[PDB]
């Protein structure tokens, strides 16, 4: 079906974000912020919905996606989020533009009807 | 800091 | 930042 086979490009996508070629700019988005680690006591504050490229990953796995467009949803609020936690001109917002230009370009190019 | 690797970044 | 070769460098 359409569905089942958008969303095999998004775990291509989701593949794609963590190749080392990305790595340079992708990697704090690899896993859960970890705020106790990081001493943050102000991030749940902040971000009531926490999201990461592995949590991702876990949720396509888990089939919790309804489509590609729930994917697309979590990966904007992964971004979001660091763009609402981090000072505008952190290396960390730079970063994550730089890989949402990368998921923005691919998933825009996603075939309509891949299973075709 | 977030470490990756031979990557860090000081988030807090 | 990058440990790269002894240098710590800031490639982000
Ligand atoms: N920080
Ligand atoms: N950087």
């Amino acid at each position: 079906s359409k569905v089942s086979e958008q969303l095999k490009c998004c775990s291509g996508i989701l593949k794609e974000m963590f190749a080392k070629k990305h790595a340079a700019y992708a990697w704090p988005f690899y896993k859960p912020v970890d705020v106790e680690a990081l001493g943050l006591h102000d991030y749940c504050d902040i971000i009531k919905h926490p999201m990461d490229m592995s949590t991702i990953k876990s949720k396509l796995e888990a089939r919790e996606y309804r489509d590609a467009q729930e994917f697309g949803a979590d990966v904007r609020l992964m971004f979001s989020n660091c763009y609402k936690y981090n000072p505008p001109d952190h290396e960390v917002v730079a970063m994550a533009r730089k890989l949402q230009d990368v998921f923005e370009m691919r998933f825009a190019k996603m075939p309509d009807e891949p299973e075709e | 800091w977030k470490y990756w690797r031979k990557y860090v970044l000081k988030i807090c």
